[PDB]
């Protein structure tokens, strides 16, 4: 389950088009949005955000979680 | 255990297979670059951004590196073919490859000794040269018709090149250029100046021998009744035969006093130059500011930065000399011309000479869109003028477009009627190779080579031999009526060099390489 | 049947190059039109960029394959002539390669195919000239409406009311009745921070990029001034060899100072003897351009000095001013100067931009500089490209008179007219010239796809209206359907479509003419 | 020490691989042995590609670690120095003896019994061929030069020379006559200088009675010819290693002038040093000046007014040829000049060839000299270099003919007669050599079969034809059609080989075959 | 195969090529056909020459000189219907092949 | 015609393959004999043929080598007819063997 191996159009990088990237745009924005879906509202709950050094912090603020959220895909 | 140290060893069965396949592979590269309808080959280097598209057969062969020593021989032979004429280098390599392609059939399945294959082509090449002699048609009378023949020859040489677009204007451009000479075949009389801007049809032929460099710092832009002196001398720091004295000073002010001795002795050297009574001074070397100011005050115009090519062209127009001795006003030949005018063509100062001494020389100024179009137009026009210069000494012409190769193929088959046994199939192989050239010409055009050339063969075989392959309408029409002719000197050089190129490779049954260092 | 076997297959190289080049147009075909979809591109450095611009995507795509690299030069040549439609020219090339792919499957040699598109393209241009509606430069009402509606796709829609006649008047001043190619690079757009969009001026002679003198005694303005381009640099003597200056004494300091001030003054005196009011020094960060001691000398002489002139302007300043470059002070003379009517430094809210008018020279020619003002950087930026696009619209009408109704209408009408004209031919002329018309249908197809309209439905509706009616009927994204594009003010100049099929036929030719790719070092 | 990287061959595997490796190396030059033999592409270690069929060049171009093949290279080395002609055939003849020896080894014959067999077979074949030789220089001497001219045409017919070869064969004849006297009969190839230049046509190649270089006079206005100058002694030429001028440093100059004092002095000195060095020519009494170092502009002007032509930068070896022909010397300085050290010659002039810009010079004698310079021209580089070695091979042919008047026909006619004599006497010996003599006769048959394979003829059918025509009629020499003449019997076709050349070919080839058989063990170590 | 791979000629045209070429070979045999009606003694020798060609490549080629006159005289004794039922072949062991005889009975 | 030119020429080449194979089975040189056989028969004097005994080219009428007209005509006919049948087949379909 992936999208690769164009096998044509010689280029210095990969190319994904069609319904392939349309599914990747949905899967990327879904995992990013699922982060703050449990923190929405006053009844929402917080979470721990771990850095690369191994430290972490916990906050229920959605603006802080999204600022510390690492999104790999450009769609997210 | 022989040889060693990364050497490449070939054997009897190995070298013959390597020489045949290796040479055909070289022929297979340029096989589509032959003919006016041919196609472009792309080459790419290690940098991958230098890739260039060109249909020139000589450029493709020289650029591509090859690991076959027998293939490098055809590269050097193609360079010899380019030095004598400059065109037809593709047809020579392909024809030599077709002889080796049939030679594989002559060896393997035909049971023929390779020396007989060589002796077969020798008797067959003489038959092809005798066919060109019998079909050679020259007009000495009616210079108006010979002028039209030069135009038809120019239309064939300008084919396969970007110049084919404006060729109708370029055919009269190259023909009238040779008519203004009427003399020695040396191409130094025709100078090519490449200018950006405008369509290629904007190029003009100037008989005035335009010079690419101007004169003087501030001087009048038109010279009347010019007296030209060609000179090669050092105008910077001049003390004559005082050599061996340097400047040793303890202060800069003392150095400037000794530098005035350089200019004082230079002015006396300049005073000896003004004794010649010249209105124009042409120097091969550069010129320092102070002596240039003294030339302006004396009224003598100073022309500098004239290379070796420029001096030799001036020697064929004005008739000047090197003149390295300024030591006396007499015993020196001085050139002259009526008018030297400074003109602006394509945003750059030029010098247009007028009224020289019996000028046979002309200058072609091309107007291109880009540098790449001009750079390709240079050799394209240079190769055409080199052929037209040879047509002046040899007026015999033959009908091209596959007809000349077809007429020879019949005489080669005609001389094959009385022949020995083992030389028969070798001579028949040469005739088939003569029919492989028009076959490839039809392949590059997109037509059917099988059906069309065979109809041409049956037409030339029984009587009525005029017509040849027509790459436009797709039918068989007269080459004389379509304006397609070829020089007799050109074809006898192709039949020769290709036969000589084949004899060299047929004599190699082995290749041995020494230990590389 | 039984035919030529073709043991060695060079056709696989040509067929692979066509498929690889068509793959480019497959991605570009979706960026056509205002409703086109954007493309995501990640550079090798890791930068993430996105845009619908066809010329920008092909530049940032990092194209490797050589045949696909050729489409970059086609989009560059499309911008060099028309300036707009770099996406549509790649789409048309993709269909011709796709049509030639079916032509190769029928056993037709590509050389015949290349020459087939030549007679098809040269005749398609003549067909387009038959339906073209001729305009004239004497009518400025059509020129403003053409430039105004073309700028409705740009950040400023409302301010185009005053922008449209400005781009029209700027060209008409430098363009006579009959001119083929009017150079738009001769029109210099100089943008400066400050001011507003309502403030814009068309300056006849030229406008500079820099201030003049910030030191004491700066004139900042001069009337009836002579200007020249100085490539030299005014500095104390600096021998390239090893030198050392040791000053332990007060008299030794004044000795070196007075000698340098005397050498700088002699250069300043030779400029004053040449009657030079304004000087332009080429920007050099290597060494000092003009010493501050020399600036004080030229200040007392009342000579306007402007330094830090970029090398890009040096080439243009020798054009509009009609002057000559100055390599050295010894060759620096009055004859190489211009005559300027007024030279002043215009300061608008801390701007201090310098403009020059009244070239009054015989070397003067169609050169005009335009001052662009604005607050944010997005203002002076888009405004520069807004005029540059509007200047190209007027240039297309000057080179080829007349304009055609856009919206995929001309591509369909030419396809229908040429298909009927191909029925009167014989032999090969019948078959291939039908495929060239079918390749013209890709332009209206991508317009209907990018706008969400039904591909098959919209094309049949336009092919329906072109048999009875004419070019005026086309696709309109504003009406979300098929209507008259002339009443909707969608107007494409004829040169864009003329330079489209022309460059497309040259691209497909140069491709099919390549029979192989070999490594050559 | 260094037991590793050491190979040894002894016993059974020794006698096998040695013969098989010799056949593999010789098989390259077998196809190249003949007038119709196939060429070979030879790549130099620098990457330059050369094409030649000469076996001596092949073995010299081949760099190999096989000691058995090195013995074949040493064969062509001694064959080239002694004769310089059959180097290609002497190795093929030795390979035929090795192949027949391997067949005798498989029959159980000792290697010395094979070596003693080829020795007695050689001495027998020498006597039979010595009885059939004929004399040329006998009777008329003009008849000798007639056969000598047509003998050079045979050796030059296998080269591009064959076109104009009629004139080139005369050059080889006129060259050997000039450096040789009828009484001495000594031909030294060092006395004939082989030199050639590109340009013009090949038929313009001539022979000069003196040294001919390619040089242009230091000044263009100098006269092209040098006369004896109205009753003087010959034409005096000066060879000096120092220029005529004030001396100058050859590495760096940098002469610092502290004051106008030294400036005024060096201005007057060096100006007067000009004429002092030019007067040295009149002190020696010389006409043509040749120096190792160049001259100044004033030196060329002063020698111009005095009619003293000067040539600059002449090689050291070229100065030696001038000193030998003109009886001159190389003088180190200008203080050692004299009239006995100057070159004495009749005329010196610069001769122009067509439109060619070379404009060479000629130093003549007008009497028979002790040395000459072969002058060769050509329309292409490789044609010139091929013509130089083709004439060099002709100089080796004409040398053996004047040295030994006994001549034998060749091209395969001599080897068959030598084979027919050994085959008949093989039955009378009745020894182990009976198998060695039959193998020796079959080894001699390899040469005409090899020539038949290169000419496109059946080697077996021609061999039986060459024998049958020499039996039913007479033992008289009957050759092969390799050159494509009308018929056989080279006697009518004038194909002549020297008897002393054929005797050294059959000897060294037999000796090398024995030395290989004398080696039953090979020990090869590494390369330090 | 050479008319297809290295040619590009349609196979039906190749069939038409053979049909026109085969008719030329049949006309070549007609123009070169030489028959002797006169001199039946010489035509008898021609039948012997035809027999030597048919007996070639077969074991009968050894004694063919005896077999050529054997088969020729066998046909001459008929002079009539070409039916081969008038000729019977009996195979006997022993002796050389040249010992075969012709019995008209 | 054009496409019939190579087809007719290839037919004559196949006719020259029979004497070539005939010389191959005899062990002689087919390239030398057959080619000299063509040049000798071409210009005048059409008699001689390949002699399989001595190895030279001598007269077939003098050596007593003749062939029947009806026999040779049936060879040229059926062979050209059988070649057109096998060449015409562009497809082979074999059913299920029982």
């Amino acid at each position: 389950f992936n999208n690769s191996r164009s096998d044509t159009l010689f280029l210095g990088g990969e190319k994904i088009s069609g319904d392939d990237i349309r599914n990747q745009n949905v899967l990327a924005t879904m995992a990013v949005a699922n982060v703050v879906k449990s923190s929405l509202g006053p009844v929402g709950l917080d979470k721990m955000l771990v850095d690369d050094i191994g430290d972490f912090t916990v906050t229920n603020d959605g603006a802080t979680i999204l600022s510390l959220l690492d999104v790999q895909h450009p769609a997210g | 255990q022989i040889f060693g140290d990364q050497v490449t060893e070939e054997r009897a069965e190995n070298a013959r297979l390597s020489a045949f396949v290796g040479a055909i592979a070289v022929g297979d590269l340029v096989k589509s670059t032959l003919g006016p309808k041919g196609m472009d080959k792309l080459l790419q280097s290690a940098s991958s951004n230098t890739c260039m598209v060109t249909n020139d057969g000589a450029t493709i062969l020289k650029s591509i590196p090859l690991d076959n020593p027998a293939a490098k021989v055809l590269v050097n032979i193609s360079k010899v073919q380019d030095d004598e004429v400059g065109d037809g280098t593709t047809s020579v390599t392909v024809l030599s490859a077709e002889l080796l392609r049939e030679a594989e059939k002559l060896i393997d399945q035909s049971k023929i000794h390779p020396q007989t294959i060589i002796e077969g082509y020798r008797l067959a090449s003489a038959a092809a040269l005798d066919a060109l002699t019998k079909a050679a048609v020259d007009n000495s009378h009616d210079k108006t018709m010979f002028r039209e023949d030069l135009i038809h020859i120019a239309k064939t040489t300008l084919s396969s090149k970007i110049l084919s677009q404006d060729k109708d204007h370029f055919a009269e451009l190259a023909t009238n250029a040779i008519l203004r000479l009427k003399g020695s075949t040396n191409l130094e009389h025709i100078q090519i100046i490449k200018i950006l801007g405008g369509k290629l049809s904007d190029s003009f032929l100037d008989e005035g021998f335009i010079l690419a460099k101007k004169f003087g710092n501030n001087q009048p832009k038109r010279i009347e009744n010019a007296k030209i002196l060609i000179a090669n001398t050092t105008l910077d720091t001049d003390k004559v035969k005082i050599f061996g004295t340097k400047f040793k000073v303890d202060s800069t002010a003392k150095l400037a006093q000794l530098e005035k001795a350089e200019r004082e002795k230079m002015k006396n050297k300049i005073a000896k130059i003004s004794k010649f009574g010249i209105n124009t001074f042409i120097n091969r070397q550069l010129i320092y500011d102070y002596p240039e100011q003294l030339f302006t005050d004396l009224g003598i115009n100073s022309i500098e930065h004239a290379d070796f090519e420029g001096v030799e062209r001036l020697a064929l127009v004005t008739g000047g000399e090197v003149v390295s001795t300024f030591d006396e006003p007499s015993k020196c030949k001085l050139g002259e011309c009526d008018v030297i005018e400074e003109i602006m063509l394509g945003e750059q100062p030029f010098l247009k000479f007028s009224g020289c001494k019996a000028g046979e020389a002309c200058t072609i100024v091309l107007r291109g869109a880009t540098d790449q179009t001009l750079d390709e137009a240079e050799r394209s026009l240079h190769d055409a003028l080199s052929v037209l210069s040879q047509t002046t000494k040899e007026t015999r012409t033959v009908l091209g477009g596959g007809c000349a190769e077809m007429v020879m193929s019949k005489a080669v088959d005609t001389e094959a009627q009385n022949i020995d046994g083992k030389k028969s199939l070798a001579v028949e192989a040469f005739a088939r190779a003569l029919r492989q050239l028009p076959t490839i010409l039809a392949d590059n055009a997109g037509f059917d080579s099988s059906e069309l050339v065979s109809k041409l063969r049956s037409s030339i075989y029984n009587g009525i031999s005029t017509s040849g392959l027509d790459l436009n309408n797709g039918t068989i029409a007269d080459m004389r009526q379509l304006g397609i002719v070829e020089s007799y000197k050109l074809k006898r050089a192709v039949v020769s060099s290709a036969s000589e190129a084949a004899e060299v490779l047929l004599r190699v049954d082995n290749i041995i390489r020494a230990r590389p260092r | 049947n039984a035919t030529f076997k073709n043991k060695e297959k060079p056709q696989e190289v040509r067929k692979a190059n066509i498929i690889a080049a068509r793959s480019v147009a497959d991605a570009i075909r979706t960026s056509l039109g205002p409703k086109g979809m954007d493309k995501m591109i990640k550079t090798s450095r890791g930068e993430i960029i996105i845009s619908n611009d066809g010329h920008t995507i092909l530049k940032q795509m990092a194209i490797l394959h050589p045949v696909a690299r050729m489409l970059v030069e086609v989009s560059a040549a499309q911008d060099s002539e028309a300036g707009d439609g770099t996406t549509s020219v790649v789409i048309l090339t993709g269909a011709l390669l796709g049509a030639a792919e079916r032509l190769l499957n029928k056993g037709i040699h590509p050389t015949i195919i290349a020459d087939s598109f030549q007679s098809a393209a040269k005749r398609s241009v003549d067909i387009l000239l038959e339906m073209c509606h001729k305009v004239s430069l004497s009518d400025r009402e059509q020129l403003v409406r053409a430039a105004s509606t073309s700028l409705s796709s740009k950040i400023v829609s409302q301010y185009s009311s005053f922008l449209a006649p400005l781009a029209v008047d700027s060209v008409l001043k430098i363009s006579d009745e009959n001119s083929k190619n009017v150079d738009l690079n001769d029109i210099r757009l100089v943008k400066k921070v400050g001011g507003t969009i309502d403030d814009t001026e068309m300056i006849d002679g030229v406008v500079l990029t820099q201030t003049a003198i910030k030191s004491a005694g700066g004139p900042t303005r001069k009337e009836k001034a002579k200007i020249g381009l100085i490539q030299f640099q005014i500095s104390p003597p600096k021998p390239d060899t090893e030198n050392n200056i040791i000053v332990n004494d007060y008299r030794q300091m004044d000795k070196i100072l007075k000698e340098e001030r005397a050498y700088l003054l002699n250069i300043c005196k030779k400029i004053k003897k040449a009657k030079c009011n304004v000087l332009l020094i080429q920007k050099s960060i290597l060494r000092d351009a003009v010493n501050d001691l020399a600036l004080h000398f030229l200040s007392k002489l009342n000579i306007m000095v402007v330094k830090d002139i970029e090398r890009e302007e040096i080439e243009f300043l020798s054009k509009g001013l009609g002057c000559k470059p100055i390599a050295d002070i010894e060759l620096f003379t009055e004859d190489r100067l211009g005559s300027a009517d007024l030279v002043e430094e215009i300061d608008s809210d801390g701007s201090k931009i310098v403009r020059v008018t009244g070239i009054r020279n015989n070397n003067a020619r169609p050169t005009v500089s335009v001052v662009i003002r604005g607050a944010n950087n997005m203002i002076i930026d888009e405004t520069e490209r807004s005029l540059h696009d509007a200047l190209c619209v007027i240039r297309c009408l000057v080179k080829e008179r007349g304009l055609i109704a856009g919206g995929g209408a001309p591509e369909i009408e030419i396809s229908r007219r040429l298909s009927k004209e191909a029925r009167s031919m014989e032999g090969v002329q019948a078959f291939i010239w039908q495929e060239f018309a079918s390749a013209l249908e890709v332009i209206p197809t991508t317009l209907a796809e990018n706008a969400g309209l039904n591909s098959i439905k919209v094309v049949t509706e336009l092919r329906s209206k072109h048999e009875n009616g004419e070019l005026n009927d086309g696709i309109s994204v504003r009406r979300s359907g098929t209507t008259n594009t002339y009443e909707e003010h969608i107007l494409q100049p004829v040169l864009v479509s003329t330079s489209a099929i022309t460059l497309a036929s040259e691209c497909v030719k140069s491709i099919l003419r390549i029979d192989d790719i070999a490594f050559s070092r | 020490k260094d037991q590793g990287n050491k190979k040894r061959q002894h016993g059974l595997e020794a006698k096998k691989s040695h013969i098989l490796a010799a056949r593999s190396v010789a098989s390259i030059i077998k196809t190249s042995l003949g007038p119709r033999g196939l060429d070979k592409i030879l790549i130099s270690p620098d990457g330059e590609i050369t094409i030649t069929n000469d076996g001596a060049t092949i073995l010299s171009q081949m760099e190999l670690d096989n000691e058995i093949a090195k013995l074949l290279v040493q064969l062509s080395k001694s064959q080239d120095d002694e004769i310089g002609d059959g180097t290609t055939g002497v190795v093929v003849l030795a390979s035929a003896l090795l192949d027949q020896a391997l067949e005798l080894i498989q029959k159980g014959i000792h290697p010395i019994k094979i070596a003693n067999g080829f020795d007695e077979a050689a001495k027998l074949a020498i006597s039979k061929l010595e009885e059939t030789c004929d004399d040329i220089s006998a009777s008329n001497d003009e008849l000798f030069r007639d056969f000598l001219l047509r003998a050079a045409k045979t050796s030059l017919g296998s080269k591009i020379v064959s076109k104009d070869h009629d004139r080139f064969a005369e050059m080889a004849v006129e060259a050997v006559i000039n450096v040789m006297d009828k009484d001495r009969k000594d031909v030294d190839f060092d006395l004939i200088k082989m030199q050639g230049r590109v340009g013009g046509s090949i038929s313009d190649s001539k022979l000069i009675n003196g040294v001919i270089l390619d040089k242009d006079f230091s000044h263009p206005q100098m006269p092209k010819c040098v006369l004896p100058k109205e009753g003087s002694d010959g034409v005096k030429l000066a060879i000096l290693t120092c220029p005529f001028e004030p001396p100058k440093p050859k590495t760096k100059h940098k002469l610092d002038i502290s004051s106008v004092e030294e400036y005024q002095k060096l201005q007057t000195y060096e100006q007067d040093k000009f004429k002092e060095m030019i007067d040295d020519v009149k002190k020696a009494g010389a006409d043509v000046v040749i120096c190792q170092w160049g001259f100044d502009d004033e030196a060329n002007h002063l020698l111009l007014q005095n009619d003293l032509p000067a040539v600059r930068w002449v090689g050291g070896q070229e100065l030696e040829h001038i000193a030998i022909s003109t009886n001159g010397r190389i003088v180190p300085r200008f203080q050692d000049l004299s009239k006995d050290k100057l070159g004495t010659c009749s005329r010196i002039y610069e001769q122009e060839f067509g439109t060619t810009k070379d404009r060479m010079l000629i130093i003549e004698q007008s009497k028979e000299t002790k040395t000459v310079t072969c002058f060769v021209r050509g329309s292409n580089k490789m044609i010139v270099d091929e013509a130089e070695r083709a004439l060099h091979d002709s100089l080796c042919v004409v040398r053996n003919l004047v040295k030994d008047s006994r001549v034998v026909y060749g091209g395969g006619a001599a080897e068959v007669t030598m084979s027919l004599a050994v085959s008949e006497e093989a039955d009378k010996q009745r020894g182990i050599d009976q198998y060695a003599f039959r193998g020796f006769a079959q080894a001699l048959d390899t040469i005409p079969m090899t020539l038949a394979e290169n000419s496109g003829l059946d080697p077996i059918g021609t061999l039986s034809t060459l024998k049958s025509k020499q039996l039913k009629e007479k033992i008289s020499n009957i050759g092969v059609d390799c050159l494509g003449y009308g018929s056989n019997d080279m006697k009518e076709l004038f194909v002549v080989d020297p008897f002393i050349g054929k005797k050294q070919q059959i000897l060294l080839a037999t000796q090398l075959c024995r030395m290989i058989l004398k080696i039953d063990n090979v020990i090869i170590s590494g390369k330090d």
